């Protein structure tokens, strides 16, 4: 259910979408 | 594949404002021109840049802009050189409530940064000057026989290439021997070499036709050049920074000839592609720039084949870029950073069959 | 903060322009020579060419043509100079002062344009009603031709055909007529023009456009009776007068191509041509009687008069006379005689003049004085390359003929010889190998060899060094390098602790078929006992673009690298160390620790050597587009480089600058128009060795000027610029041409006023100018230890003591 809004990948946990972002971040 | 499609970002939603008139300012001259807050790619004069404007102040500028000069600038991050963008194409649906604009601009002119004010309402404006554009005269103008200045015109060009550029240099650069170098020193620093050898390099990524695809003019052709090339930030503002065609076409050439690993940025060491293996399917080139669905702006560069790559969720035709085709995100083997995507085609009888999308971002050139 | 001194050594002596006819006088037939700066005017007689007048003009001289507009006991002359002044000049003599007054002057620069590729033309009407110009693509520049144009205010005119190769006035037409040849996508073509000065329009010609050979280069406008043009491309010669239509294919003329004629009879019965390679044609037109009285073309034929000089503009002066000026070679006066020698040639040779451009390398040497110093430079190219010797007394010249190419030379002073590279040209074989084309003085050495190797119908590079004597310069040794090799640098010194004395040269590999070369050797020879042999050899991914000494060690540079070597006991060259440039080094200079960099665009670089450290550490660089031929360093500071449209320019580099931003960029603090394409630049003196000038700096130029250049002190270039200044108001310029205009810095982009730089000739030309001129000038100044009003007596010791330095 859960998305990045950047790389728009697909996820499941909040925890994974949180750490995702910081890849592409300041 | 018709390469053609690609340019005209046909995923925005066609039917796009169009406009015909053009407004050049004077070089040297000093301008005040507001800046997009979201924008932050390094453009270059003649690339196309498409955007979508969100929040509502910035609709408003855009808005406003529209019946104004259509222009704005962009600046190449500290801000110290940017470029201006002229907005010609424009749409708005206002869907979903939110205000959706959806805007194609191309760059113009480059400038350096003189003041940077910030307004109440938020948005920034920018005094900047207008840096010339300089074209040096022929090499051998200095040094000449008048009554050889007869013999510069040559017949209309057409093995037999190769027959026609020596017999090119041996006549042309005859007055080199006044000097103390020979004719093939001379000959490097030639826009018209120097352009058939780039010409010759992009063969390689393309089945285009010299004519049409690229431009005659040493300056559009060395920009058109250097807005395809998977280099980094500070490569492309240092070109940027060039003032002449010749150095801009020389370091194109040895940028071209030298860089032929792209790495990981992030990592900087796990290699991910070869320059062998680079290909074009936009008319383009072999990188061009896309918008996503929220309005990010991506640099896009197509490759065969690609390696140290873990691939997550599922092949989707939602929005893609390119028609007919789905993605799934990719990410760095080592360090897990988006690197781009894949596309796979649904339908059979398409050349090729699947490739990789590499984002410019995540690039690094390096030099084995 | 430069306060730099220029001036002349060795006037010019190349041949760019050459015209005859009576201007001194309707009774005297007169020969003008124009050598870039300079006019020459002399007097043709039976013995040759007398001598009568000389003068300098503020400018390039582009064009120069006579006409007689009605009304005139003698004909004018009419110059045009690259900057765009114009003028018509007549000569006037009163008693035994000869002057030249301006008829008139004007400046026809246009605020926007493009030179044209081929360059200015300039033509007159044969009635002398309009002056035709055409200076930028596209369009066409007419001057009325009247006695109240004083002011010479002139009027475009649209030109459809971009490309024009050709374009020449018509003899015998109603109206002026214009006829010119062009090219476009189609081909090459000839069209002619009608010009409307009351419309100022073009109009449709006699005869329409007529598709020509792809490769028609000259016109030449037939006079009376026959009329009509006469079109020469490399294949075939002919002459189209509308209806009539006449050409001929020779085989003769298929070899060279015809750069230049000259026309012979009054009637245009005959015409000469010359070729690239010196050959010298007779072109014929025979004469047809009709049968009503009128007459008409016949036939055209050529014959080979022989061969000569590299002419650059022919002209027939009487009694089978020809002057042949040469840009490249030197300017002679040749017989045409009736008879053939056994040999077949008709041309026997009678004079000759001294030309010692282009310079394209000179040293300085002390061979007998021991106190007075002498140069030896590498003039010509072609079968006119040679070796002269200068030395002051006028300057006394010698010359040694090579036959040749000469590119670069050095000195060895133990071994009492010179070292030469030099290239001869090769004609391949079908059968294989090379076949030379005359005995140059790089095959008839006394002893020879060839490099061991290692890893048609077209013409091959071949190079070689050459080992001459120093007494009597005769070839003693030569040495041939491998196939597909070009040698570039030269240099002798020693290395390390080694005693001996060796030659280096830096050679590139090169092939047509890539273009960077990517290959390259660095070769140690030894001379000694009357043998050369290569004491050591070296392999190099590059081209070794420049070479030089440093402090016992080797500099040199490869490609985009500034690589230093040592010289080890084994007689080996070890690499150093290493520095990475983003430009290609090829002028490298040194001067005590500091390096001295630059590339073909004007991109300085200065370097510093760390022996703590053994590796190099940039200091100062300046970027700047512009196209660069030389660089020198005057000192720990300044820096003096010669760039684009014949400009001088002086850098320098703020030592005490209080941040690091300020110290790491050089400041442009000079900027000089010379006039001349510098080529090299060495340090040394003419004069036998406190003084008001330190330093002393020899340049050579193409056109053959030699120029020195020297330092100065702020109070001395204060009063020296307050002196021109002063001067500019009293000095009669020829056709009234500003000072600080033509000295003004001139690019196609920018334009500076002159500063740093002080005219060392027009302070030299206080001493011409009578007496009373003289107290005018000086009038209400000052001068040195409490300031005085100065006297004339004084400023012509300071002006006799600055002369006195070359
Ligand atoms: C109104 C709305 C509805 C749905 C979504 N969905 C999502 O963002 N869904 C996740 C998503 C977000 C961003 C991107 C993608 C998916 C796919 N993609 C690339 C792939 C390659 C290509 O060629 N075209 C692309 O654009 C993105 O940039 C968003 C909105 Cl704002
Ligand atoms: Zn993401
Ligand atoms: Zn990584």
């Amino acid at each position: 259910p859960f998305q990045c809004n950047q790389c728009g990948a697909s996820f499941t946990q909040k925890g994974n979408l949180l750490r995702h972002i910081k890849l592409h971040s300041g | 594949f018709d390469t053609s499609l690609p340019t005209s970002h046909t995923y925005l939603g066609a039917d796009m404002e169009e406009f015909h008139g053009r407004t050049l300012h004077d070089d040297d001259s000093c301008q005040v021109i507001p800046v997009l807050p979201q924008v932050m790619m390094i453009l270059i004069p003649g690339q196309t840049l498409p955007l979508q404007l969100f929040h509502p102040q910035e609709v408003s500028m855009v808005r406003n802009l529209i019946q104004k000069d259509r222009t704005f600038a962009v600046l190449a991050y500290e801000a110290q050189f940017g470029t201006t963008a002229e907005i010609y194409a424009y749409r708005e649906e206002q869907d979903f409530g939110i205000e959706i604009v959806k805007v194609k601009a191309i760059g113009r002119q480059r400038f350096k940064v003189l003041e940077l004010r910030t307004q109440s309402d938020g948005i920034q404006q920018a005094k900047v000057q207008i840096l010339p554009e300089c074209v040096l005269p022929s090499t051998m103008s200095a040094v000449q026989l008048e009554s050889l200045n007869k013999c510069q015109i040559f017949p209309s060009k057409p093995q037999c290439s190769y027959k026609w550029w020596q017999k090119y240099q041996k006549r042309k650069f005859h007055c080199a021997n006044l000097t103390s170098w020979p004719r093939w020193l001379y000959s490097l620093y030639d826009a018209e070499t120097l352009m058939d050898r780039i010409k010759k390099q992009l063969r390689e990524w393309d089945e285009n036709l010299k004519d049409d695809s690229l431009p005659s003019n040493p300056i559009d052709f060395s920009y058109r050049v250097a807005a395809c090339l998977p280099i980094d930030d500070v490569l492309r503002i240092q070109l940027l920074k060039i003032g002449s065609a010749i150095q801009r076409l020389r370091c194109e050439l040895d940028i071209m000839n030298k860089c032929t690993s792209l790495c990981c940025k992030q990592c900087q060491e796990t290699e991910i592609t070869t320059k062998n293996e680079i290909f074009s399917l936009s008319l383009c080139g072999p990188m061009a720039a896309y918008v996503n669905p929220h309005g990010y702006v991506h640099e896009t560069l197509t490759v065969y084949k690609a390696c140290n790559l873990n691939l997550i969720g599922r092949p989707s035709t939602e929005h893609s870029w390119f028609p007919g085709y789905a993605w799934t995100v990719a990410q760095c083997k080592i360090c897990a950073s988006h690197i781009g995507w894949k596309f796979t085609a649904t339908k059979k009888d398409m050349s090729p069959q699947k490739f990789w999308g590499l984002t410019r971002s995540a690039l690094l050139p390096t030099i084995p | 903060m430069s306060y730099n001194y220029v001036v002349t050594a060795q006037k010019p002596t190349a041949v760019n322009g050459c015209v005859t006819g009576h201007f001194t006088s309707a009774e005297d037939l007169n020969l003008l020579i124009a050598k870039n700066t300079r006019l020459e005017i002399y007097v043709v007689t039976a013995e040759g060419l007398r001598p009568v007048k000389e003068v300098g003009m503020y400018g390039k001289i582009a064009v120069m043509e006579l006409f007689r507009p009605k009304g005139e006991s003698k004909d004018l002359l009419f110059i045009l100079t690259a900057k765009y002044n114009a003028c018509i000049l007549e000569y006037k003599q009163s008693g035994e002062s000869i002057d030249i007054i301006t008829r008139a002057h004007g400046n026809v620069q246009d605020r926007i344009g493009r030179p044209s590729e081929t360059g200015i033309i300039g033509i007159i009407d044969p009635e002398c009603r309009m002056i035709g110009l055409r200076l930028y693509d596209g369009l066409f520049k007419v001057i009325p031709l009247d006695r109240d144009n004083k002011e010479l205010k002139a009027f475009n005119i649209r030109l459809e055909e971009l490309h024009v190769i050709d374009v020449k006035f018509l003899y015998g037409c109603q109206a002026p007529t214009i006829c010119f040849v062009y090219q476009d996508p189609q081909g090459r073509h000839v069209k002619t023009y009608e010009v409307s000065l009351r419309e100022k329009e073009f109009n449709k010609g006699p005869w329409k456009q007529e598709n020509v050979e792809a490769e028609a280069s000259m016109v030449i406008a037939v006079p009376e009776p026959f009329g009509g043009a006469i079109i020469i491309g490399q294949e075939s010669i002919t002459y189209h007068n509308g209806d009539k239509y006449l050409a001929i294919a020779p085989p003769i003329i298929k070899q060279s191509t015809i750069v230049c004629h000259n026309r012979v009879d009054p009637n245009g019965s005959r015409y000469l041509l010359g070729d690239m390679e010196g050959r010298l044609f007779m072109l014929l037109l025979e004469k047809e009687e009709q049968m009503d009285g009128t007459v008409t073309l016949k036939d055209l034929r050529v014959e080979l008069l022989g061969e000569t000089s590299i002419a650059e503009c022919l002209t027939y002066l009487d009694n089978g006379v020809v002057f042949v000026g040469s840009r490249l070679g030197d300017s002679q006066l040749v017989k045409l005689n009736v008879d053939s020698n056994e040999q077949g040639s008709y041309v026997v040779a009678m004079e000759t003049f001294t030309n010692l451009g282009p310079i394209v390398d000179m040293c300085v040497v002390d061979l007998e004085r021991q106190g007075q110093g002498q140069l030896v430079t590498c003039s010509g190219a072609f079968k006119e390359g040679s070796l002269r010797i200068i030395r002051n007394g006028k300057l006394h010249i010698r010359t040694v003929p090579l036959y040749e190419s000469p590119r670069k030379i050095c000195y060895q002073e133990v071994s009492q010889c010179f070292g030469v590279l030099s290239s001869r040209i090769e004609v391949q074989d079908t059968s294989g190998g090379t076949t030379a084309l005359r005995p140059s003085a790089s095959t008839q050495a006394l002893s020879s060899s060839v490099s061991s190797s290692k890893l048609f119908g077209e013409e091959v590079e071949v190079h070689n060094l050459l080992i001459i004597d120093q007494h009597t310069f005769e070839v003693l040794h030569a040495h041939q390098f491998l196939q597909n090799e070009y040698a570039l640098s030269l240099v002798s010194c020693k290395l390390g602790k080694d005693p001996n004395t060796y030659f280096i040269v830096g050679t590139a590999m090169v092939y047509p078929e890539e273009a960077e070369p990517k290959q390259g050797r660095i070769v140690v020879f030894q001379y000694s006992d009357g043998k050369l042999q290569t004491v050591a050899e070296k392999e190099v991914k590059g081209a070794v673009y420049s070479m030089v000494e440093f402090n016992g060690k080797l500099l040199a540079s490869i490609n985009s690298t500034v690589r230093l070597y040592e010289w080890t006991t084994e007689k080996e060259l070890r690499t150093e160390c290493n520095h990475y440039n983003n430009i290609m080094a090829l002028y490298l200079k040194t001067k005590g620790d500091f390096i001295l960099v630059g590339d073909l665009m004007r991109s300085v670089l200065l370097l510093a050597y760390k022996p703590m450290e053994g590796n190099f550490e940039e200091i100062a660089r300046d970027f700047n587009p512009n196209w660069m031929s030389a660089v020198e360093i005057l000192d720990d500071d300044n820096f003096l480089g010669a760039e684009n449209a014949f400009n001088l320019f002086v850098c320098q580099k703020d030592s005490a600058a209080t941040t690091d931003e300020e110290r790491q960029h050089l400041q442009e603090v000079g900027l000089f128009h010379l006039g001349e394409f510098v080529n090299v630049f060495c340090h040394g003196s003419l004069v036998m060795q406190s003084t008001p000038t330190q330093g002393s700096v020899l340049f050579g130029t193409v056109n053959g000027m030699i120029g020195l250049v020297t330092s100065l002190s702020e109070s001395w270039y204060n009063l020296l610029l307050d002196m021109q200044n002063r001067l500019n108001k009293v000095i009669k310029s020829v056709g009234k041409i500003e000072h600080s205009f033509w000295r003004s810095f001139h690019t196609e982009r920018k334009t500076e006023p002159a500063t740093g730089f002080i005219d060392g000739d027009l302070i030299e030309s206080f001493l011409d100018i009578s007496r009373p001129k003289m107290q005018e000038v000086v009038a209400n100044l000052q001068y040195d230890g409490m300031k005085r009003e100065a006297t004339a007596d004084d400023l012509i010791k300071v002006v006799e003591e600055l002369t006195r330095i070359h």
